[PDB]
């Protein structure tokens, strides 16, 4: 088969299909995209005790080997509480009057319990 | 918070990997690349509490059935997914639910049963004959379709409400 597992940051993994010609940094792109990840904030290895591969690595020189992508040095994780804005605040997903909602402290990412699933996956400034 | 490992189980191409996409990201992936393992980690908060959901997306194809018995002991909640307009999807997750209880040995065991692709007109399954199999296994049904996100939140949070008493 022409499949290669790589595990991705925040503890997740994923079996990507390769096609002979494709790159890696392009094989790898839809399943950090869906994680709220982005692939030039991310340095891949290939476990051996890890050897660093470039980004622009063929995808076929890697099949039926196992990688793993991590975040380079110098953040990710929500931490939502319950907030009752009395500052005039709105929605930052549908922007729309928020009074009772919540928030991430580290983010300050603000918004509705409904509109819970529309925040972005990562987390900044820890 | 609270984890909760959810497991996304079903015949292949009824859209658990479009139903659990659209729950971490709003997209609607209308191409169809076959699942063989994917693992997603996204907070959510169901009814006032900060959950953090780990889903596990798993292989529909019949090459990796060995799979479940592994993934079915791992998992505490199951979304067990079918195709509206595929009666054959219908009957394979009859037995998907049949092999969570057994490897579980429970007859309690955290599921949901998943109507998908309910935007689409040409459905050949009555909910009337979903929520027969559903009553007889004793869990709740919901149709969904990923594309609409119709009950899509609906089905994930229910799941999780199953975990949180059990
Ligand atoms: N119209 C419509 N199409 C859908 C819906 N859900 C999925 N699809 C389509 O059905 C196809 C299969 O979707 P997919 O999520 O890959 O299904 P799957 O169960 O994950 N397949 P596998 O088990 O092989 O991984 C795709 O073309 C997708 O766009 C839906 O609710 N409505
Ligand atoms: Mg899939
Ligand atoms: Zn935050
Ligand atoms: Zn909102």
């Amino acid at each position: 088969s022409n499949t290669i597992r790589v595990f991705l940051p925040n503890k997740q993994r994923t079996v990507v299909n390769v096609r002979n010609g494709m790159s890696l940094h392009d094989c790898l792109m839809k399943a950090l995209k869906v994680r709220g990840l982005q692939p030039e904030c991310c340095a891949v290895f290939r476990l051996l005790k890890k050897a660093r591969l470039d980004w622009n690595t063929d995808a076929a020189s890697l099949i039926g080997e196992e990688l793993q992508v991590d975040f380079l040095d110098h953040l990710t994780t929500h931490n939502f509480a319950r907030k009752t804005f009395l500052k005039l605040a709105f929605c930052d997903i549908c922007q729309k009057f928020l009074l009772n909602g919540f928030r991430c402290q580290t983010c300050g990412y603000k918004f509705h319990e409904h509109c819970s699933t529309k925040v972005p996956t990562m987390c900044v400034d820890w | 918070m609270t984890e909760y490992k959810l497991v996304v189980v079903g015949a292949g191409g009824v859209g658990k990997s479009a139903l659990t996409i659209q729950l971490i990201q709003n997209h609607f992936v209308d191409e169809y690349d076959p699942t063989i393992e994917d693992s997603y980690r996204k907070q959510v908060v169901i009814d006032g509490e900060t959950c953090l959901l780990d889903i596990l997306d798993t292989a529909g194809q019949e090459e990796y059935s060995a799979m479940r018995d592994q993934y079915m002991r791992t998992g505490e909640g199951f979304l067990c997914v079918f195709a509206i307009n595929n009666t054959k999807s219908f009957e394979d997750i009859h037995q998907y639910c049949e092999q969570i209880k057994r490897v579980k040995d429970s007859d309690d065991v955290p599921m949901v049963l998943v109507g998908n692709k309910c935007d689409l007109a040409a459905r050949t399954v009555e909910s009337r004959q979903a929520q027969d199999l559903a009553r007889s296994y004793g869990i709740p049904y919901i149709e969904t379709s990923a594309k609409t996100r119709q009950g899509v939140e609906d089905a994930f949070y229910t799941l999780v409400r199953e975990i949180r008493q059990h």
